[PDB]
C-alpha cells in the first residue's frame, strides 16, 4: 500500500474491520437503505478522478479523465437522491 | 498539502459516522445528511490539489453527471429503486477504472506494487462497471431477466478472466498502450459474461456485491495514487459491502456462489 507500507496495510485493515463491524446488528428493513448510502459513499472516486482530470496533458487523458468525474458525479449525486427517496418510505403522512 | 489532508482527514470522520448512523432505525436519516457533507467537504477542498488545472473540464463534467443523474433518481417510480442503485454503482466502478486507466497511461509509477495494485482496482471496476448495467437492463426488461446460459459457458468465463488477468500482469514489464485498452475491453467484457447467468430474482444481492466490488476498486485505487479520502470510504464500503451481500443472500434464504451461477 502507499506513504508507508506498513502504515498503511494497518489503515487498509483498521478501515475494513471497522466498515465491517458498523454494519453488523443491521436489521432487514434497513437492507438496501444501507446499500445506497454506502453506494452514495463510494461517490468520492469523483474527488480521484478530479485530480486524474486536472492533470491531464495528451487529450486521450482529458477524454477519460473527463468521463471519469460525469461517472464519479452521477454516483455521488444520484445516490444520495435515491437513499434520501428510500428512506422517505418509513415516514407517516400528517 | 496539509489542509487538503485535514479536509480529507475530517471527510473520513463524516463518511463513518454517516455509515455509521445509516445502519440503525432511530439514526438513519441523519446518516445520509453526515456522509453528504462528507461529500461536499470532499470535492471542494480537491479543488486545492497543487498542480491543478483543466478546471473548465472538471466544472463541466461535475455540473453534467451530478445534474443529469439527480433529475433522473428524483423522477422514477419508487418501484425503479434497485436497478437506479445499480447504475449509479456502475458508474461509480467506471471512474475507478478510468482513474486506474489514466494514471496507467502516463505511466506515472516507480512502485510497481502500486501499479499492481492500480490495475487490480482497474479491473474490478470494469467488472462492476459493465456488471452493474447488465443487472440494470435485466431489471428493466432491455434484456432477458432470467440466467442467460450457453455452450461451455463457465469455461469461456474463466479464459476470459484467466486471459485478463494475464494481460493485465503483463502491463508491469510490458504497458504498452495497445495492452491497456485491451485490458480494459476484457475486464468490461469479463463484466458482461458474470453476470448473463444471474437471475432477475437474485439482482439484489449481485447489486450488493458489485457495490462491495467497486467500494474495493476505489480504495485500491486510492491506495495505488496517495489519496486518503478514497483510501478509507474505499474500502469502509467494501468491506461492510461484502458483509452486507452475505446479509442479503441469508435473508432471501440463498446463498452468494448460488446466486453467481445460473
Amino acid at each position: 500500500m502507499e506513504f508507508g507500507f506498513w502504515s498503511a496495510l494497518y489503515i487498509f485493515v483498521l478501515t475494513a474491520f471497522l466498515g465491517y463491524e458498523l454494519i453488523t446488528r443491521v436489521p432487514v428493513i434497513l437492507h438496501t437503505p444501507l446499500m445506497s448510502g454506502s453506494n452514495f459513499i463510494h461517490g468520492v472516486v469523483v474527488v480521484g478522478a478530479m485530480v486524474v482530470l486536472g492533470h491531464a496533458e495528451t487529450g486521450l487523458e482529458k477524454l477519460i479523465g473527463f468521463l471519469g468525474v460525469i461517472l464519479g458525479a452521477a454516483n455521488a449525486a444520484g445516490g444520495y437522491a435515491v437513499t434520501v427517496r428510500m428512506l422517505e418510505m418509513f415516514e407517516r403522512k400528517p | 498539502m496539509d489542509l487538503i489532508q485535514a479536509a480529507y482527514f475530517v471527510v473520513a470522520i463524516l463518511f463513518i459516522v454517516g455509515l455509521k448512523r445509516m445502519a440503525h432505525p432511530t439514526t438513519a436519516k441523519s446518516g445520509i445528511v453526515w456522509a453528504g457533507w462528507g461529500m461536499v467537504l470532499a470535492v471542494l477542498a480537491t479543488f486545492f490539489w497543487p498542480g491543478m488545472g483543466n478546471f473548465a473540464l472538471i466544472l463541466l463534467a461535475l455540473l453534467l453527471g451530478s445534474v443529469v443523474a439527480w433529475w433522473a433518481a428524483v423522477r422514477v417510480a419508487m418501484t425503479d429503486m434497485p436497478q437506479m442503485v445499480a447504475i449509479y454503482n456502475g458508474m461509480g466502478g467506471g471512474a475507478a477504472a478510468t482513474i486506474a486507466a489514466v494514471e496507467l497511461l502516463k505511466g506515472a509509477f516507480e512502485n510497481t506494487g502500486l501499479m499492481a495494485l492500480a490495475i487490480l482496482g482497474g479491473l474490478i471496476g470494469s467488472v462492476a462497471f459493465t456488471g452493474s448495467l447488465i443487472a440494470f437492463a435485466k431489471l428493466q426488461g432491455i434484456m432477458k431477466s432470467r440466467p442467460i446460459l450457453f455452450p461451455g459457458q463457465k469455461a469461456v468465463n474463466a479464459l476470459v478472466l484467466a486471459l485478463t488477468v494475464v494481460i493485465g500482469l503483463s502491463l508491469l514489464w510490458n504497458d504498452a498502450t495497445a495492452s491497456i485498452v485491451l485490458f480494459f475491453l476484457l475486464a468490461l467484457l469479463f463484466g458482461v459474461l458474470m453476470t448473463l447467468p444471474i437471475g432477475g430474482g437474485d439482482m439484489p444481492v449481485a447489486i450488493s456485491f458489485y457495490n462491495a466490488f467497486t467500494g474495493m476498486a476505489v480504495g485500491f485505487e486510492g491506495f495505488a495514487v496517495g489519496n486518503p479520502a478514497l483510501m478509507v470510504a474505499g474500502t469502509l464500503v467494501g468491506a461492510a459491502g461484502t458483509l452486507l451481500t452475505v446479509l442479503m443472500a441469508r435473508a432471501m434464504n440463498r446463498s452468494v456462489w448460488s446466486v453467481l451461477v445460473g
